[PDB]
């Protein structure tokens, strides 16, 4: 019963798997490019 | 055993069948001890009767 509560606590590593975590910063690094792809030249310098 | 047996076994998991088959026959084995302890109570007493019968 114990190892039970135990496991039960290891499937709250629900949160263990879940709540820590990948794309955030992948959909606004693509805008934050696009943006400035439109700002920014090699041969112009 | 039968409560955190249900509360840690995973869903996904299979071959509980077993465990539960060895435990049936353990508890089985165990009331039937239980049953032959009381039934030897029984004969205690139906003999501790006849005797007391007899011998008096």
């Amino acid at each position: 019963r114990d190892e039970v509560i135990k496991k039960k606590n290891q499937n709250e590593y629900y949160r263990g798997r879940t709540k820590k975590l990948t794309i955030i910063s992948t959909k606004e690094d693509f805008l934050r490019s696009q943006e400035i792809l439109a700002q920014t030249e090699k041969s112009v310098f | 055993t039968i409560n955190q047996l249900v509360d840690s076994t995973s869903p996904s998991t299979i071959g509980i069948e077993e465990q539960v088959a060895d435990i049936t026959s353990t508890y089985k084995l165990l009331s039937t001890y239980e049953s032959e302890s009381n039934s030897f109570d029984e004969h205690i007493k139906d003999l501790k009767k006849n005797f007391k019968q007899s011998s008096d």
